[PDB]
């Protein structure tokens, strides 16, 4: 059968982090890292730390373009440790209200890196490792775990063409 | 509702994405 859906729940906790850490420096002579951003949950080498890495290469150009619009959204909501839950939920659940795509998958990533970077920055509070669960559970929770896995797991975002 | 709005620009960068992973 397909890969379970834990499976899918830890790789997805892999692929985030090496996203946010490859996605900072990629950033960086445009914002603080923070310290827990270098604490990955494996090797940065293993198969789900490359798939982080290119995804985060490949959004570069995309991400750029929006910067300016999605900082100034972000300072307007003001999230923090205390609001960051209800935001995340209701921002992903509108992102996936029409179906999952890999595009979906993808950008959850960016919201959460770019939502852990506001509340680092301006919130002084580091929460990573908060959403990181924040994403892994509510792929999990609205089949989109189970989605990935059904496709072959998240490799299959990097061989569409 | 301003919840709606960073949603929306969120699905505009994941058409983006999808396309060209695709």
């Amino acid at each position: 059968g397909s890969m379970s859906e834990e499976q899918v729940a830890q790789d997805t906790e892999e692929v985030f982090r090496s996203y946010v850490f490859y996605r900072h420096q990629q950033e960086q002579e445009a914002a603080p890292a923070d310290p827990e951003m270098v604490t990955l949950p494996l090797q940065p080498s293993s198969t789900m730390g490359q798939v982080g890495r290119q995804l985060a290469i490949i959004g570069d150009d995309i991400n750029r373009r929006y910067d300016s619009e999605f900082q100034t959204m972000l300072q307007h909501l003001q999230p923090t440790a205390e609001n960051a839950y209800e935001y995340f939920t209701k921002i992903a659940t509108s992102l996936f209200e029409s179906g999952i795509n890999w595009g979906r998958v993808v950008a959850l990533l960016g919201f959460g890196y770019r939502l852990a970077l506001h509340v680092y920055q301006h919130g002084l509070t580091g929460f990573l490792g908060q959403v990181t669960r924040f994403v892994v559970d509510f792929m999990l929770h609205h089949s989109i775990a189970r989605w990935i896995a059904q496709r072959g797991g998240w490799v299959a975002a990097l061989n569409l063409g | 509702s301003y919840i709606d709005k960073i949603a929306d620009l969120i699905r505009k960068v994941a058409e983006e994405i999808n396309s060209k992973l695709e």
